[PDB]
């Protein structure tokens, strides 16, 4: 009794999501380059958030995170290209810390 | 965006071409320099005031 990959796929956590627009995520702070916060939300892209003003130093590595997902991955076909301009990053809004 | 269907003169493309560009409608790797502002004399009001009251004082 082996599960198989369409079950899988079908009760993945991603899957149940549904569209990624306006849906809450925990992000986990996975890097950070001066106020640039690399966080990985479980998606197939981490998304790139600036540090906020408030609590600034609050958020360091292995932070849990509330984002706001925008898009999964930020892809874009522009004028004359054949194959959509991929920046290899999702759009998340960062809301704040989780506790 | 201004749409491109069927505006190029194309094979099934029934209707006479819309635009007829003479470079292909392709995005460049490259922007177009800081193109600059020709200067424009300057100081023209300051400079007839002065002159003005010269004639006005000899």
């Amino acid at each position: 009794n082996v599960e198989s990959f369409a079950s899988m796929l079908r009760h993945s956590p991603l899957t149940q999501m549904g569209p990624a627009k306006d849906k809450l995520v925990i992000g986990r702070i996975f890097h950070i380059v001066e106020n640039d916060l690399y966080i990985d939300f479980g998606g197939k892209f981490h998304c790139v958030c600036r540090r906020p003003e408030v609590d600034g130093e609050k958020y360091q590595k292995g932070t849990r995170v509330r984002l706001r997902l925008l898009d999964l991955e930020l892809t874009s076909r522009f004028l004359g290209a054949t194959t959509d301009t991929t920046v290899l990053e999702a759009n998340a809004v960062l809301l704040g810390i989780q506790e | 965006t201004p749409s491109l269907r069927g505006r190029l003169a194309r094979f099934g493309n029934p209707r006479k071409p819309v635009l007829k560009p003479n470079k292909p409608l392709i995005l460049a790797n490259r922007v177009g320099e800081r193109r600059r502002e020709k200067g424009e004399a300057t100081c023209i009001t300051e400079m007839s005031v002065m002159m003005a009251c010269w004639k006005q004082n000899e």
